[PDB]
């Protein structure tokens, strides 16, 4: 940000601004279930396949 | 019921089929155009051939976005058909009982806010080979109302294991889930006879696409060596890091640099960058681009131009042969597509009774063609004063113009 | 309510929806354009996809400026509309109510000051895939009225995070904030059927923009360094620095200066500074300014140029293909929206009653086309001698000439 604005007399003060440069870098997250394929379709009650 | 012959039950009319499915409604296409070579894009068709839809649809959205020439035909052709007049008429010899249904069934469409939208979505199926658009439901009191014309992507969908022709949803489960009655609008037009897998234009047009996709690179990275020539600096025994880098600086910027110096030791090869033209290059382009105007639009207007040339009969020679035989094509399969799958759930379920299936009121676009009236108005005359009786009805149906009411 | 049902209060339209959100009148575009590659647009784009629409707005607007033809199709097509005639017509075989609502809503719309700037800020959805326009509603005593019609940048919106095709605002929150019902006139015209994000045109003409881009920078480079040779000189072992530097200006100001003297023990060679040809540059901006053309405005009148040739069914051959299908296709869409967005708040607002949704009036662009007057007056006397009643409505209307009153 800027400086704040100072009293005038002689002379302006060229000023100068700072930075805060923020490095992060990414991560990979993953959740998986095995589950076996006939036992998708060996069902009635409509559970297991909504998994 | 439906066409089909399939039990239609008004209880899953309420809410829509994939709303239980809103694992769907999250995924993002998965763009596999990006890095596609010909054994990736051989491999593509190969797998959608034997079911696997996803990666198909997904490389030709990305080919419809990425081609500029394929998605102006395409645009065109899409954007002739969106432009035609339609009507729904009756049956053949059709009874006052059947005019009435035609007629409230025409008044219904007319008053349907998002025609345009659903005739756009359903021609997607030209290129992509299937089309489905999902319903909604409601009702205004007694009578039930499409709400609004969903199209889901073609990613959605997979084939029946133990069917080929047959589409079903992606449900998690190997042999999906079948398409509910009256849920759908599903337009399969056929180009070429086989299964839906293989029906797509899109899948004629991917090579000559990766062909002019392999030519535009080439010749981009060919301008872009293109300029200054190749320049080898040569240095002597005993010459340090430091003397190293800064010869290797100065070859890097003399091309830039008009002049420079060096010690007579070391030596400067100005060698050939890049010669040649873009003669091939195009070539291919030109190639391509005329094969793709032929497939989608024919070669006699758009690929092998017409040319100009007016007349009366100019525009019976520009149309006809070609572009009237496509234009009455596409139109037909549509009509039929949407008489099989909205009006007839309109008239099962708004209107008393069980009318027999093939009486059904029939949806048609207006494929007329503006026949030259001075020519004709010059004829009519000679032939009346000869004596021959022309009914009033072929010419008033003939010219356009409306017979008197 | 609205067309779509939401619930309507006119508490919240004193104020607009972007009122308390004072941070987004202060940003400035970051122009992405500059410095652009072909992996920085291809993830531009592919985060456009996931919810990301600043970027692509910003870069769509860069390229709008920064090309001259691009531009000037654009202009070309967007003048076309707003150079059309429009009316307010009342619904299918209205009643008198219905005619009384439709000739208030005309008078409105006539006096309503704006109406082209709204028009054009509408059709900038047609290249961007979407456009806002935000609603000053203010009340004149006992009528709604709109005040002013504000054009909001598209990089003010994103995508819903359980739904890619509903935008809404960016308030700093994940899920942005919803658009409040009758504050906005949302225009999105479907050239190709997809989501909203992939929906723009701009998204077809990135690469054959970038293309030329490429092309022209590399050219202006080229004839930059045209002119004279690059010369190297060369010194013996034993040249002080002194000498050394007075070699150097010699070889650089040597090309300019038509003369120089060296000694014997020294060297300068002019070696090959860029030979070629502007051809294969100038070969790709020609193929990516027709792929553009013909994007825009069809390959039949723009890219691969009708030609000249009079007559009087020039005007139909010139139009009827290509240009009239897209002139009516961008018309047809922008009534629709209009009739959706502007219309039914003032019939719902300024009058009483609750009209159905069915029934209410819709605003139609003037498509009719010049037919030939010579032509059609020669046909005429021959039919009405024959014994044909042609009405004189159907007359009246084609020529474009009005009916007695």
């Amino acid at each position: 940000q800027f400086p704040k604005l100072r009293e005038w007399i002689g002379q302006r003060v060229i000023k100068d601004m700072a930075a805060q440069g923020y490095q992060i870098t990414n991560k990979l997250f993953e959740s998986t279930v095995g589950v076996k394929r006939t036992d998708i379709e060996d069902d009635n009650l409509g559970v297991y396949g909504p998994l | 019921v439906d066409v089909y012959g399939n039990p239609i039950r008004t209880q899953q009319l309420r809410e829509p089929q994939t709303s239980r499915l809103a694992g769907l409604a999250k995924e993002f296409a998965q763009h596999p155009a990006k890095g596609l070579t010909p054994a990736k894009l051989a491999r593509i068709l190969v797998e959608a051939e034997q079911g696997n839809l996803q990666a198909q649809a997904e490389l030709f959205m990305d080919m419809e976005e990425r081609d500029a020439h394929l998605f102006a035909e395409m645009s065109k052709r899409k954007r002739a058909i969106l432009g035609l007049d339609w009507a729904v008429e009756p049956p053949r010899n059709a009874s006052a009982a059947e005019k009435a249904d035609a007629d409230y069934l025409h008044e219904l469409l007319l008053d349907l806010e998002g025609l345009e939208d659903l005739l756009l979505d359903a021609l997607d199926g030209i290129g992509h080979g299937y089309s489905c658009i999902e319903l909604e439901w409601a009702l205004q009191g007694r009578e039930w109302m499409p709400l609004a014309f969903h199209h889901r992507p073609q990613s959605w969908f997979q084939l029946n294991p133990e069917d080929q022709n047959e589409l079903r949803l992606r449900d998690n489960s190997p042999a999906g889930e079948a398409l509910q009655p009256f849920g759908w609008i599903i337009h399969r037009p056929r180009a070429r006879s086989g299964y839906v897998a293989r029906s797509g234009l899109f899948r004629v047009l991917a090579w000559p696409y990766l062909f002019r996709h392999y030519a535009t690179s080439d010749l981009a990275e060919m301008l872009e060596i293109y300029g200054l020539p190749i320049r080898l600096g040569k240095y002597p025994p005993g010459t340090a890091d430091e003397e190293k880098a800064t010869l290797l600086r100065a070859v890097t910027g003399l091309g830039h640099a008009a002049a420079g110096i060096i010690p007579e030791t070391m030596a400067i090869d100005f060698q050939q960058a890049a010669q040649g033209s873009s003669d091939p290059f195009l070539a291919m382009m030109r190639q391509s681009e005329d094969a793709i105007s032929k497939a989608v639009l024919g070669g006699t207007l758009t690929s092998t131009t017409s040319q100009s040339g007016g007349g009366a009969f100019a525009l019976g020679q520009v149309h006809n042969e070609v572009r009237h035989d496509l234009l009455a094509s596409d139109a037909r399969q549509l009509a039929a597509t949407l008489s099989r799958d909205l009006l007839w759930p309109l008239l099962v379920l708004n209107r008393p009774g069980s009318p027999d299936v093939r009486r059904a009121p029939r949806l048609v676009f207006d494929l007329r063609e503006q026949a030259d009236i001075t020519s004709m108005a010059q004829s009519i005359p000679a032939l009346v004063n000869v004596g021959l009786e022309i009914p009033s009805a072929w010419v008033y149906d003939k010219l356009g113009i409306p017979q008197p009411a």
